[PDB]
């Protein structure tokens, strides 16, 4: 396979992707063979594309959350003031 | 500037206190106040008729007994204070009260109008140089010295369940039921009747809860220990008389998981507790399975962990080993954690000044809250 | 302060469980940052001509 997509304004996308693979069955004739092949590949396609889709699925919870989380280890809010002063506990443990 | 701060540890039905960087609570004594149901026009008895501790369970027999305080909600804030000055006693303090610091608890999901006319009643009534209260399970995590932990208090009627995760709770994941062994012995009052025998007087009915305390344990299948037969072994009253048990050992307890029985739409400590354990990290659970913190004297039962295993068992993980932390100081254990953060030079941080009351007073507790 | 009676109570003091009180008594003290500025500007201060 072979993927290239960009977008530019005013961010970088740069999509780039493939699948290689290869399979091995034994000759018939024309239109089995022809059917055979192109039926392999087409459903291949639509299934790694649809794959994708579903990578796009596990960018939003897995990759983002992998490196830039949504929420803090309380989930919920972050008090500034509460890190400028009072020293939660971290002398307990 | 301060002196020796002293932590009160109000156990919902028995208050505690003592001074800074100490190991017991130096005082132990509950929250109700008797006064005589008798008069006389004898000349030469006793006179007070206002009654905390020893003297009012030296003669329970006249001074009737009222608890003012519900759920931390008290209604006789006035007695409180007389409560409090109690604590001022001769036997008790002989110190001062409006020049030195101190520090009493505070349990959530509660009104903040107790916590204003709380500051009013020590800053009004008394003029303390500073004084900061929190929430309770910090203090329980002071005594065990574990970052992450899910505390389960016990009062008289009280009980809450908090996760903290390194000092830091889960606002959206905090729950709380208003029964402990209050209406656990007000049960074992209507098994008393169930079977016929009354308990009204006040004094009376706290005997009942001293027998509660004193011969209860936990089942293991309730309603396949209910095929046998209770052989009932006879306690005999401090007035001698006949005392027969029923189900009530075993089965008066667990009325905790069946409110609905008892007559309320809830579920249960380990129900709604381990739901909002649901409700937190997909992997900090995995820290609570160890950190299980067990706290509230009300706890007190054969096999109360292990019915408590049973019900972790009840509602199983996905096969994740989980252990349970159950020390022997729980009710201690909330006092000595205020007397470790009350031995910390960083109360100058967590302090509000009685100047910061007189400057604002209620903004003062709306903005510095915690 | 040199004085050892005082010095005595105060480690009794210490001794009282009551650390924190007797370190922030000393902590108090600015004698440090004093006698550091006396002999900072004691050779500017004695021996002026
Ligand atoms: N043998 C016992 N079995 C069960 N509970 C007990 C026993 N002895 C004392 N208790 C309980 O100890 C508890 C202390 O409660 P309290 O001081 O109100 O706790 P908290 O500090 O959580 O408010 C009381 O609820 C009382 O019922």
């Amino acid at each position: 396979l072979k993927i290239q997509v960009h977008y530019y304004e005013d961010g970088n996308v740069q999509l780039v992707s493939h699948k290689d693979v290869q399979d091995s069955v034994t000759v018939s004739n024309e239109a089995q063979t022809a059917k055979e092949f192109i039926k392999i590949i087409e459903h291949a396609e639509n299934e790694y594309q649809t794959a994708i889709s579903e990578n796009y699925q596990t960018m939003s919870d897995t990759t983002f959350k992998a490196l830039r989380r949504q929420l803090p280890v309380t989930r919920t809010k972050i008090d500034w003031n509460k890190i400028l002063s009072y020293k939660i506990g971290k002398e307990m443990q | 500037i301060a002196n020796q701060p002293v932590v009160i540890d109000n156990g919902s039905g028995v208050i505690k206190a003592g001074f800074a960087g100490d190991q017991i609570p130096k005082y132990c004594f509950p929250n109700y106040v008797g006064r005589p149901k008798h008069v006389r026009v004898m000349a030469g008895a006793l006179e007070g008729d206002i009654f905390i501790g020893p003297k009012a369970e030296e003669h329970r027999g006249l001074l009737s007994i009222r608890y003012p305080m519900e759920h931390g909600i008290v209604k006789d804030w006035n007695d409180m204070e007389r409560i409090w000055q109690y604590v001022y006693s001769k036997d008790q303090l002989q110190t001062f009260s409006e020049e030195h610091p101190v520090l009493l608890t505070e349990a959530p999901l509660n009104p903040r109008k107790n916590r204003e006319r709380a500051a009013e009643v020590f800053f009004e009534t008394f003029n303390v140089p500073a004084l900061f209260i929190s929430m309770q399970a910090v203090l329980s995590l002071y005594a065990t010295g574990r970052t992450t932990g899910v505390v389960l208090d016990s009062g008289d009627g009280v009980t809450h369940a908090v996760p903290i995760y390194e000092g830091f709770a889960m606002p959206h994941s905090i729950m709380r039921i208003d029964i402990a062994g209050r209406d656990v012995s007000r049960f074992l009052r209507l098994y008393l009747r169930k079977e016929g025998y009354d308990f009204h007087s006040s004094s009376e009915f706290e005997i009942v809860k001293a027998i509660k305390e004193r011969a209860c344990y936990l089942s293991i299948n309730p309603q396949k220990d209910e095929t046998l037969e209770t052989e009932k072994a006879q306690y005999y009253l401090p007035d001698g008389s006949t005392i027969e048990i029923g189900p009530s050992r075993f089965r008066a307890p667990e009325l905790l998981f069946r409110p609905d029985l008892i007559g309320e739409e809830s579920e249960g400590i380990h129900e709604v507790l381990v739901f909002a354990i649901q409700k937190s990290d997909m992997d900090l659970r995995r820290t609570l399975f160890s950190n299980i913190v067990l706290s509230g004297g009300s706890t007190l039962f054969k096999g109360f962990g292990d019915r408590l295993l049973s019900e972790v068992k009840k509602l199983a993980p996905k096969d994740v080993k989980i252990r349970i932390s159950a020390p022997q100081e729980r009710l201690y254990s909330t006092w000595i954690g205020g007397s470790i953060l009350a031995s910390l030079d960083t109360f100058k941080k967590m302090w509000v000044s009685k100047k910061e009351y007189e400057e604002d007073g209620a903004r003062s507790i709306h903005r510095k809250t915690f | 302060r040199e004085s050892p009676e005082v010095l005595l109570t105060l480690d009794i003091l210490k001794h009282g469980k009551r650390f924190h009180a007797t370190v922030s008594f000393d902590t108090d003290t600015g004698l440090k940052q004093a006698l550091e500025t006396v002999n900072d500007y004691n050779p500017l201060m004695k021996d002026f001509p």
